[PDB]
């Protein structure tokens, strides 16, 4: 019945394990 | 102004008075006299020859939408062909003057089709709720036929037409339902007078005045008033309403066209008798016979003679005056034709049963029609049977009934034309005239119209029978030689009273102008000599303004004499007295009021009441006919109430007639019937009005008697007999058997159905009666009284329905009157109206009202709830006073010393003087008196002055003394309202930090920031909750202990809501001052308080340093005017109240700023627009704008709203919460600068305003509460603060406040507003949280400590002064100790029950874990108990949202009106559905709003603010849920709660992809992101800029800001190490060290787009075992740059295990790291 409201260069990086939790299809 | 005698001016004898002078007869006419009577025959005039290029319009030739509603017609007739263009193509006022029966109803339908065609919408549908049409008809029997015909014609359009008859409340719903309303002039006029037309008056676009020539019939007042009101309303509101008048051909029609605002060139159509579609010959007969018997004898053979002319060839329709006369005339004519020569042979013309066979088949009836039908005669009259009337109609339509005699209702009630129609008698009995009068002109015309069938008749003559003395009139009427005049003169005063009550004419000038629209004015202009105006007088004033002034003065003095309306000769203004309002409401002439006033008295007996009713001026004419005098005597000895002072006078006749009607006695006389009806219909109104009259004067006995008589009149019952007759279904004999037993009705309640049946000896229905017993309305009452002051009480009444609700018997709602009566029970202290709605039946209702008492206390007051329309349906409760202790009398307020004004130079330091020397050189007397004590002494002080007296200057005096005492000192300023805190912060930032370079800070939510500000700042502005959070742990925090000054503002608010927190913090500060051995000065500022000594003693203020000033010591004198309106319905109240707002603005403050406070945000727009349209109504346009529009344009460009822009251009602006803060700042600046004059603000915005005006108006003093589903009054402190705004000291010499309220609250406002009010602590109810908080911080260690701690509170001071307010019985120290012990025992028992605290040995108390969680996050204890109970080891985000939405902090969220439809619509949209929820439950609304916001959808802006509030409160609840789950040791629910926090901040579902966080992103952007392989924000941080660019459509800003967000997104790198993982054993401690690093240096707070409030990054480190779903350890932290965190637990058995370490955020999704490690 209603609408849905919506809402430089950085390249800094360093070696890392970069492990994130899986979504798990919650 | 001169007094003109109304009686001489008005022409008498009503419609019969003929303006015609000679009545020239047409060429086609002749007159011939035989024996004693003369017959005048005027043959049918040949229809006017068709002109060139003139032809009837084919039906297919008109607009397509109008084709429907004309089926069955080949073409429109000549008249309709003439008028179709004006009716359907132009929106012009019309006046159609055509002979009757010419099809004027079809022209009205063409106009209605025009109005419908303005709403053809799309796909062949009609906007049903966009318009309404009013059709005015003169006869009700015509109204019903109009309803039926229009329903049949307009059925295909889906449009409903209905008659307006019924009760006003029933009329309200009827009007709302339908689109076309057909009603009588009196009905529409009375509905308009009652105000029932107010709601839909903007939807009425077309009004049709059918038979508009009726004006001459002395209904001219009723019709003229309506038309003039409508035209004047058109001019006032500038709205357009189209008027269509339908009239017969008569002289001076152009005057009616002028009166109708009809253009003669375009909208005027006049057709003479020639235009008659079907030619008809008019045949008059005039009898010169004098004696009645012979005249009536002649009439029979007259009818027979003319009947024989069309005996065998034409259907004759005869009309008779009365219902009974129909059959008598039919039998007489049948006998006359049969007895002589048997003329009935061909008069029927069976012709060997060629046609008679059908009637011989239809003889199978059971009336007198059975006799007449075989001979061809028939009778049609009202009554008979419904089937009989349609049978005779259909049989006559097929040319079977040769002769049909009928009554006047046939002409209106069904379209049944005939060849020859004859009217017999033309003499009808008028009960209003109390005599035999000739029938109305209009009825004659309508009857003649039916004569001649449209297509089967070439020409059909019509015959009229009348006395020869009245022939000319009839001739004059049908030869269109009789002009129409006005009878406004006689009825003028009543019309003036109706106008004054409506409010259209405030002053005599307005009434003089109002007469300008009346048809009487036009008629006086055209024919001055007829209306008693000389030609030289006409030459004197061309517009006769002086003449109108004369009559206005006469009517006004007459009305003032009866005290209906107050009238002043000096100015001419009219003041509506309440009695006049009642008189206007119930169509009561001024004479009847003048009689009631000199007859009504408090001691009237019932017999005397009936006699008083009999003397009403409505019956001033009725007499006692001698022929029925004998009959009245037998009626007299049968009626119950004796009729004294009666010798068979008109009063005696009326009294016995009314008693007979009440007792339902049968009467054998025709004449009495008419009288019998006329009184009864009248009585229903009068008995109500008298009740109203006596209800306002507060007479306890007469009110009950009058209301009982009203109910008896309505129900046709006597109070003596059993009330069960009120149910029509119950068999009469059974009720009579019940009445035979002297068995009281209430004893029925306790008896079962079998017992009832055996008592009545009829067990078979014994159950059914039982049902009816439980259908009778009955309430249970409970009363809780609290003595507010010495002279007034506050009584809360709880009403509990005790009966099954049945929509058949009861209806949509029930009405009750609540009456409070003194001990004598002869006077009403207070009365109120209560409405029990069907939806909310069987729900306890709470009604709070204030009643006054006196020093010698009477033993009892009686509270009676009496049903409004049910007899013997009252409930009485005796409120006792044998154990009432009134509050101690307050001491006199501090007198105002007349000290010499203090110069600013009094302050020693020049820098301090520089603060104020610019604003003013001298202080007002209040602060001159206070200055010595405050500035030159160091002790606690209390200042009580009316708001607007500059007590903030006294607070600044204290602060300056503190600064002088010590270079660096700390002052804490606590103000109960957040907006006030902001305003004070801005003012003192301008005043202290800028000039004196001293730190000034305002506290916020976050405790760490508050600690920093308290450490650095010197002045600390705060609200009670924010300071309470800090001061709870005052023992640990050193800064709180040592503050030099503590200032409290609005100390009097402790009585109201959010008072306990303020009281608790004040008491805690007093305790800290006592404990720290370094006194903390306390300065309290408040409004004048009656019990100022108690507050001063509570805060330690000495007797000499307590200042309590009377409200009359205001520096700017205040003039308060309370205006009470006796209307219960809120919407109706406000709609009637809109105009008095403008009237008060004009009267009080014409050229000075005005502020109007309304109840609701929605109401603000409506009030602003209504005031603007009323201002544009008046002669002065846009007077509220003083600047130029060129200066406005720069300001207007900043605005966004359109309605506000439109209003500002005329000089009215409105403020509410929805407006952006920039917009409010701009409008406040505009108002302060003087550009605009009137601002309308929402009441909830009253605290947050920095603008003062010369006049302040309070709109309704009530607001809707959805949780309680009832209307509640504003808090007295709130209303007082609103009144405080009227304070402009520099220029205005005085301030004025108009408080407009319901009449019930009017006295209470007078009691409290004028003098100091009392304040009472409510800490007793809201005490669990504070005790829990104290126990947590070890302040309270046992019950004795809590008892001692209670002594520091203001409650302990009040309970020994006003005991009964706190349920105390005694006043001794023993009673107080017992009450304190019981109260603390109850509170500690509750806390133990919720497991917040542990009670050991029934003496000691210790804090448990749940208590620590509840106190740490400042959460109500009920919420933490609910979290502990509901949460389990398997709840997901759905259950978590459901639980959080059930928190107690959301109980106070508002539920506005009509939100339920929007909420029910929204409930379908949300992803997770509820389980049959109640949409008035605030928790359900919070759950729905949380789901809506999480899904990123957008709702209507009004409901949007609640979402911001909910989200503001949510995050602490989520953190508490996390802490509780961690305490219980559950892993998955804790992770679900953390994800819930993340997703509520980012406003997205968990299932939704992470990408939605990024700004300016959509599902299509995300889909183009997906297939590429981009799923996480980190890869965007790792994207070579060109690929992010080319892949994602952008601007400068899109790439710039999205990439910047990527910077804000926290990437942080951590390493964990298990210390001594080798040398570890089962049961030993296990310690893990975690190092967290952010190479990037954090800049600013979390970038939360949708989340309103600013938030910071919070992180959780969790060690758990996924397989067992057990949370081993958890720790919360905030990462600034880097951190070193220690986690500890105990090792399990059997060595090796493998836990998982979770690192979870609370503001950004996707950065939750997992690391798996083993042990042993």
């Amino acid at each position: 019945f209603k609408e849905k409201t919506v809402t430089k260069k950085r390249r800094t990086e360093n070696g890392k394990s970069r492990n994130l939790r899986q979504r798990g299809d919650d | 102004r001169q007094v003109l005698d109304l009686e001489d001016l008005v022409f008498t004898q009503g419609s019969h008075f003929m303006a015609n002078k000679r009545c020239q007869l047409p060429d086609g006419s002749f007159r011939r006299q035989r024996k004693g009577y003369e017959e005048v025959h005027v043959p049918a005039l040949k229809p006017k020859p068709f002109g060139s290029e003139e032809q009837l319009l084919p039906v297919e030739k008109l607009p397509k939408y109008a084709q429907a509603g004309f089926e069955g017609f080949k073409t429109l007739n000549r008249i309709q062909s003439k008028l179709y263009r004006a009716a359907l193509e132009t929106d012009e006022n019309l006046l159609l003057c055509a002979p009757t029966g010419a099809g004027k109803t079809n022209v009205a339908l063409m106009c209605m089709l025009r109005e419908i065609g303005k709403h053809i919408n799309m796909d062949g549908t009609i906007n049903v709720d966009d318009f309404k049409i009013i059709y005015i008809a003169p006869m009700r029997s015509l109204v019903q036929e109009m309803v039926g015909s229009f329903g049949k014609r307009l059925a295909t359009y889906g449009i409903t037409v209905a008659e307006l008859t019924g009760d006003h409340q029933l009329c309200k719903e009827e009007i709302s339902a339908t689109q076309i309303i057909v009603c009588t002039p009196e009905k529409w006029d009375i509905i308009t007078r009652k105000g029932g037309e107010r709601t839909y008056t903007q939807l009425v676009r077309l009004i049709i005045l059918d038979e508009i020539h009726l004006l001459h019939d002395d209904r001219g007042p009723v019709l003229e008033a309506l038309v003039a009101r409508a035209i004047r309303n058109i001019e006032m509101t500038q709205e357009d309403v189209r008027l269509i008048g339908l009239s017969a051909t008569l002289p001076n029609y152009e005057d009616v066209a002028t009166f109708l605002r009809v253009d003669p060139a375009k909208g005027l159509f006049y057709f003479d008798n020639s235009f008659r579609p079907v030619p008809l010959e008019q045949t008059y007969v005039g009898i010169t016979e004098k004696k009645a018997i012979k005249r009536f004898q002649i009439m029979n053979e007259i009818v027979y003679e003319k009947i024989m002319e069309h005996a065998g060839k034409n259907q004759v329709l005869v009309f008779v005056h009365s219902r009974k006369e129909t059959g008598k005339t039919a039998r007489a004519i049948r006998d006359m034709c049969l007895e002589k020569d048997t003329l009935g042979l061909f008069l029927r013309e069976g012709s060997a049963s060629t046609e008679v066979l059908r009637t011989e088949a239809e003889q199978c009836k059971n009336l007198e029609l059975k006799d007449l039908l075989p001979y061809g005669f028939a009778i049609h009259h009202a009554g008979m049977t419904r089937v009989d009337r349609t049978l005779v109609e259909d049989l006559f339509a097929d040319k079977h009934i040769q002769v049909l005699v009928s009554t006047a209702t046939l002409a209106w009630g069904v379209n049944l034309p005939a060849h020859t129609v004859i009217i017999k008698g033309t003499q009808v009995y008028s009960p209003e005239k109390g005599r035999w009068t000739e029938l109305g002109a209009l009825d004659i015309l309508q009857m003649l119209g039916r004569a001649g069938r449209p297509q089967y008749d070439t020409k059909g003559e019509g015959i009229l029978i009348t006395s020869h003395g009245e022939l000319q009139y009839y001739l004059s009427l049908l030869n269109q030689q009789l002009p129409i005049e006005s009878q406004m003169v006689s009825k003028l005063p009543d019309m003036l009273n109706a106008e004054i009550v409506l409010g259209n004419v405030q002053n005599a000038k307005d009434a003089v102008n109002w007469l300008g629209y009346a048809y009487l004015y036009i008629r006086m202009l055209r024919s001055p000599t007829l209306y008693g105006i000389s030609h030289d007088d006409l030459k004197g004033d061309p517009l006769l303004d002086q003449r109108r002034l004369d009559l206005v003065h006469t009517a006004a003095l007459m009305l003032d004499k009866n005290n209906l309306v107050k009238y002043d000769k000096k100015t001419g203004n009219f003041q509506v007295t309440e009695l006049g309002r009642i008189a206007s409401h119930y169509y009561i002439t001024n004479d009847t009021v003048q009689t009631y006033n000199q007859l009504l008295k408090p001691t009237l007996s019932e017999i005397e009441l009936f006699r008083v009713f009999s003397l009403s001026s409505e019956f001033k004419n009725i007499t006692v006919r001698e022929e029925e005098k004998l009959e009245l005597q037998k009626l007299l000895e049968r009626v119950p109430i004796p009729v004294k002072e009666s010798i068979e006078e008109p009063s005696a006749k009326i009294n016995v007639l009314l008693q007979a009607f009440i007792s339902q006695l049968k009467l054998e006389g025709f004449a009495l019937m008419a009288d019998m009806v006329y009184v009864t219909q009248s009585a229903g109104r009068l008995m109500r009005a008298i009740f109203e009259i006596v209800l306002n004067r507060g007479w306890a006995q007469l009110t009950d008697k009058t209301l009982n008589l009203c109910k008896m009149i309505d129900k046709r019952m006597w109070q003596s007999m059993c009330p069960l007759r009120q149910f029509r279904k119950l068999p009469e004999e059974v009720v009579k058997k019940i009445e035979k037993k002297n068995f009281p009705f209430e004893r029925l309640y306790d008896l079962n159905h079998n017992e009832i049946g055996e008592l009545i000896r009829m067990p078979k229905m014994g159950k059914t009666i039982h049902k009816y017993v439980h259908l009778f309305p009955k309430l249970e009452l409970s009363v809780h009284l609290q003595p507010i002051t010495r002279s007034t009480l506050k009584v809360e009444l709880t009403i509990t329905p005790d009966f099954q609700w049945d929509e058949k018997v009861h209806g949509s709602s029930e009405a009750f009157w609540i009456l409070v009566e003194d001990v004598d029970s002869e006077v009403i202290l207070h009365h109120e109206y209560f409405l029990l709605k069907a939806k909310y039946a069987q729900d306890e209702h709470l009604i709070t009202f204030f009643v006054p008492v006196f020093e010698p206390l009477p033993p009892q007051y009686f509270i009676r709830v009496v049903s409004d329309r049910w007899l013997s349906c009252e409930t009485q409760l005796p409120v006792s006073f044998r154990h009432l202790i009134l509050p101690e009398k307050y001491p006199p307020p501090t007198e105002l010393l007349d000290l010499q004004p203090l110069p600013v130079s009094a302050l020693r330091n020049s820098a301090f003087e520089s603060l104020y020397q610019d604003k003013f050189p001298f202080f007002n007397p209040i602060q001159t008196q206070v200055f010595n004590t405050v500035y030159n002494s160091d002790d606690n002080v209390f200042v009580g002055a009316p708001t607007g007296s500059g007590k903030t200057i006294c607070a600044e005096f204290a602060i300056l003394r503190m600064l002088l005492q010590s270079s660096e000192g700390r002052c804490v300023y606590i103000t109960p309202m957040e907006a006030l805190a902001e305003q004070v912060y801005m003012d003192w930032y301008e005043k202290f930090q800028d000039r004196l370079n001293k730190k000034v800070v305002l506290l916020t939510g976050e405790t760490s920031t508050d600690l920093k500000l308290l450490g650095k700042g010197n002045i600390i502005i705060s609200t009670p909750e924010k300071w309470d959070i800090l001061s709870r742990r005052w023992k640990q925090r050193k800064n709180v202990q040592n503050i030099n000054l503590f200032v409290v503002d609005e100390v009097h608010l402790i009585g109201g809501e959010n008072g306990p927190v303020l009281e608790v913090i004040c008491s805690r500060m007093r305790y800290i001052s006592s404990q720290i051995e370094r006194p903390i000065r306390i300065v309290a500022l408040s409004s004048s308080l009656s019990n100022a000594k108690d507050v001063a003693h509570w805060l330690g203020c000495s007797a000499t340093s307590t200042f309590n000033f009377h409200p009359n010591v205001r520096p700017v004198p205040l003039e308060l005017h309370i205006q009470g309106f006796n209307i219960s319905h809120t919407q109706t109240r406000l709609l009637s109240m809109a105009k008095p707002v403008y009237h008060a603005i004009t009267k009080h403050s014409p050229k000075k700023p005005v502020i109007v406070f309304v109840p609701s945000r929605k109401q603000t727009r409506l009030t602003a627009i209504d005031i603007l349209t009323t201002c544009a109504a008046d002669i002065q346009r846009q007077r509220f704008l003083h600047c130029t529009e060129k200066d406005l344009i720069p300001y207007l460009e900043k605005l966004s709203d359109s309605t506000l822009k439109e209003t500002l251009l005329n000089g009215v602006g409105y403020l509410h919460e929805g407006l952006s803060p920039m917009e409010r700042r701009l409008v406040e600046q505009l108002f302060s600068s003087g550009a605009i004059q009137v601002v309308v603000a929402s009441r909830s915005l009253c605290w947050g305003m920095n603008v003062a005006a010369h006049l302040v108006i309070i709109m309704d003093t009530q607001y809707y509460n959805g949780k309680i589903h009832a209307y509640v009054d504003y808090p007295i402190y709130d209303v007082l603060q609103m009144v405080g705004h009227a304070n402009r000291p520099l220029q205005d010499d005085e301030g004025r406040c108009v408080i407009m309220c319901q009449g019930s609250k009017k006295d209470f406002f007078k009691k409290f507003l004028y003098e100091p009010l009392p304040v009472e602590s409510h800490l007793d109810h809201c005490m669990h949280d504070h005790f829990n908080a104290e126990i947590v911080t070890k302040t309270i260690e046992n019950k004795q400590d809590a008892v001692d701690y209670l002594t520091w509170t203001f409650l302990y001071r009040r309970m020994t002064q006003n005991p009964n307010y706190y349920n105390l019985q005694g006043i001794s120290h023993r009673h107080l100790s017992d009450h304190l012990s019981e109260l603390v025992e109850q509170t500690l028992s509750d806390l133990e029950q919720s497991k917040c605290i542990s009670i050991e040995d029934e003496m000691d108390v210790a804090p448990l874990n749940l208590g620590m969680i509840a106190a740490y996050y400042y959460i109500n204890y009920t919420t933490i108990e609910l979290f502990s109970m509901s949460l389990n080891a398997k709840t997901k985000v759905r259950g978590l949202i459901e639980i959080i939405s059930n928190a107690a902090e959301y109980e106070n969220i508002p539920i506005r009106h009509h939100e339920d439809n929007l909420l029910r619509q929204l409930a379908q949209k949300v992803p997770h559905k509820l389980n049959n929820p109640k949409f008035n439950d605030p928790h359900v609304k919070t759950n729905l709003l949380l789901q809506a916001h999480l899904s990123r959808m957008q709702l209507s802006a009004e409901l949007q603010s609640d979402t911001e509030e909910i989200l503001s409160k949510a995050i602490r609840l989520i953190q508490a849920c996390v802490d509780v789950l961690s305490s219980n040791g559950w892993l998955s629910p804790a992770l679900a709660a953390m994800e819930l926090a993340q997703m509520v901040t980012q406003a997205m579902w968990s299932k939704d992809s992470y990408l939605k966080q990024l700004p300016h992103f959509t599902s299509e952007h995300i889909k183009r992101c997906t297939d590429k392989g981009v799923e996480s924000v980190f890869d965007i941080m790792e994207m070579e800029d060109e690929e992010r660019n080319a892949l994602l459509q952008l601007t400068d800003s899109q790439i710039a800001d999205v990439a910047r967000f990527c910077n804000r997104y926290p990437n942080i790198e951590l390493s964990y190490e298990v210390v001594d993982k080798d040398s570890i054993r089962s049961g030993g401690p296990v310690v893990v060290l975690v190092q967290l690093e952010r190479e990037e240096e954090v800049t600013g707070p979390v970038i939360a787009p949708l989340f309103p409030q600013k938030r910071e990054e919070g992180w959780w480190v969790v060690i758990g075992d996924a397989k067992s779903n057990s949370l081993i350890s958890i720790k919360r932290l905030t990462l600034q740059q880097k951190a070193k965190v220690k986690l500890d637990f105990v090792a399990p058995a059997t060595g090796a295990h493998n836990y998982t370490l979770y690192f979870m955020s609370d503001a950004y999704m996707g950065c939750d790291q997992e690391y798996k490690f083993s042990v042993d």
